[PDB]
């Protein structure tokens, strides 16, 4: 929107390339409803308002989040989004600075991306119970903190496998490293 | 296949006449997961009987995995020594309500929550005079998300003023955008 | 009553399963998080998404009406 | 504890998501039925595939460890 356009050009008074730089790594990365924790001391390093930062982190925000969406690769394709009357010299700026974080946030975005409860460490056992053998299988699952609640995002599983069931499990993952090969056969 | 080996025999000697009946009760077990009956029915104790019904389940089970076609069917039919009038109704029960039997199996979804109900309604407030206040409506969206491991409905409430539905629809085309370009 | 506070989804192809070699048959997962805090995960199969998407395109309709009969009402 | 009893997957690709317009990323998503106690458990996991072939090459190694006894 025209607003975002106009709220771009407070970075003309910014003290280095590096606040721009840093300016749109972190609008990218904070969430949309998150991003007003910088407000008082963005608000300090260009010497605008915080209703003007907000609108700002916003304009970055959006922009940033659009460009990694598409994919943006060229400089055409992200210059063909600014206006005919934007200032060249920092459309220039922002377009080598997307270009130089576009894989990254289109990266950091897909570490992020919604799924079930993930799996982030795992570990094992075998143990000779009173005699026969058993494996405890030990994983630590992380879950979105947004939906876990006030129960801790990361929780640990324990589980008994005996040596039949063992059997049973690897079958599984048997079939799944072939069903890995026979994609799009015939 | 050492273990078939018993159940090729005891299902070659079952009557042929209440077998497809058996057949389309295990296919509709088989879209999710009276034994009295069938114990006298089919002369079989328990443990005996049992070995039928998982034979005949995990032929089933076995045929959707791969989508096998009916001459593919009694092609593995008869090299494991069963006697074709069985093979013959195998082949009829499946080549019926096979395709809808695979479907369902494409269709079963993994996780445990799944939306199953949308209801939508509309709230409207009204506004007789010069300006009482010039106020919108706002619509509210009924989610019926099956938690499958339960079968209890969350039914969640989500509320929306026609400045944000607009948005979201804005989302489900772009989600179609997406579910389109798998073409 | 809540609003949507975040509304998030990934598109997924399923390829195979414990129970079928070539699936091949799409779902969308949604997730939202709410006003009052509440969030859910569910995951929609296509057919449940075109009516969900075609509900939304109604209630549109209505009241985008209803808004512009307030303008016939004003006149 | 919590003995397995079955399992099942989900294997695919996604291809496209909120963040991003086209993926192509690839997940493995694993339902673990559990017991204890004669009540049921459903654990639900979702992995990459370095994380499945490091998960069965993991599982391998309790196969040599486990036939080594009787």
């Amino acid at each position: 929107t025209a607003e975002h356009f106009a709220a771009l050009q407070s970075l003309l008074k910014a003290s280095s390339k590096d606040v721009v730089r840093q300016l749109c790594q972190e609008s990218f990365s904070s969430s949309a409803l998150g991003l007003k924790k910088l407000l008082d001391v963005t608000c300090s390093s260009l010497s605008v308002t915080q209703e003007e930062a907000e609108e700002l982190l916003q304009a970055l925000h959006r922009l940033t989040r659009l460009v990694a969406f598409r994919d943006l690769s060229s400089a055409e394709a992200i210059l063909a989004l600014f206006p005919e009357n934007f200032h060249q010299n920092l459309k220039n700026l922002l377009t080598k600075i997307i270009l130089e974080h576009v894989s990254t946030w289109r990266t950091e975005a897909q570490a992020n991306q919604i799924s079930l409860p993930r799996l982030v460490d795992l570990d094992w056992r075998v143990d000779i119970k009173t005699a026969v053998p058993t494996c405890l299988l030990q994983m630590k699952i992380q879950e979105d903190p947004s939906l876990c609640g006030d129960k801790p995002s990361i929780s640990a599983v324990t589980v008994e496998l005996s040596k039949e069931t063992l059997d049973t499990m690897l079958d599984g993952l048997g079939r799944i490293r072939d069903q890995l090969s026979a994609v799009a056969s015939k | 296949s050492p273990s078939m080996k018993k159940a090729v025999s005891l299902i070659n000697a079952i009557d042929t006449g209440r077998f497809p009946r058996l057949l389309t009760r295990i296919l509709q077990k088989l879209h999710l997961k009276e034994e009295e009956k069938l114990q006298a029915a089919f002369s079989l104790e328990k443990q005996d009987l049992h070995l039928v019904l998982e034979t005949i389940s995990f032929i089933l089970e076995q045929a959707v995995y791969h989508n096998v076609k009916p001459a593919a069917l009694q092609q593995q039919l008869e090299n494991i020594h069963l006697r074709q009038d069985k093979a013959e109704a195998f082949v009829n029960t499946w080549s019926s309500m096979g395709q809808e039997t695979v479907e369902k199996f494409r269709q079963r979804i993994l996780a445990p929550c799944k939306l199953e109900t949308v209801g939508w309604q509309l709230n409207l407030q009204m506004a007789h005079s010069a300006q009482a206040k010039l106020k919108s409506p706002q619509a509210v969206l009924q989610l019926g998300v099956n938690n499958e491991d339960s079968k209890s409905l969350e039914k969640v409430l989500v509320e929306f003023s026609h400045k944000e539905l607009f948005d979201f629809y804005n989302k489900l085309e772009t989600i179609q955008a997406q579910l389109d370009s798998l073409t | 009553l809540p609003h949507v506070a975040d509304f998030r989804w990934r598109v997924d192809v399923a390829i195979s399963t414990s129970a079928l070699a070539r699936s091949l048959q799409p779902s969308v997962l949604m997730q939202l998080k709410l006003s009052d805090g509440s969030a859910y995960r569910f995951e929609v199969p296509t057919a449940k998404f075109q009516e969900l998407r075609y509900s939304v395109a109604l209630v549109l309709k209505e009241m985008a009406d209803l808004e512009k009969r307030c303008e016939r009402r004003l006149d | 504890i919590n003995q397995l009893i079955d399992m099942e997957w989900k294997f695919g690709v996604t291809s496209g998501s909120s963040e991003l317009e086209k993926v192509g990323s690839i997940f493995l998503q694993l339902k673990l039925v559990v017991k204890k106690g004669n009540q049921t458990e459903n654990v639900y996991i979702e992995l990459t595939l370095p994380q499945f072939y490091s998960f069965l090459h993991e599982m391998e190694r309790v196969r040599t460890s486990m036939e080594c006894f009787c």
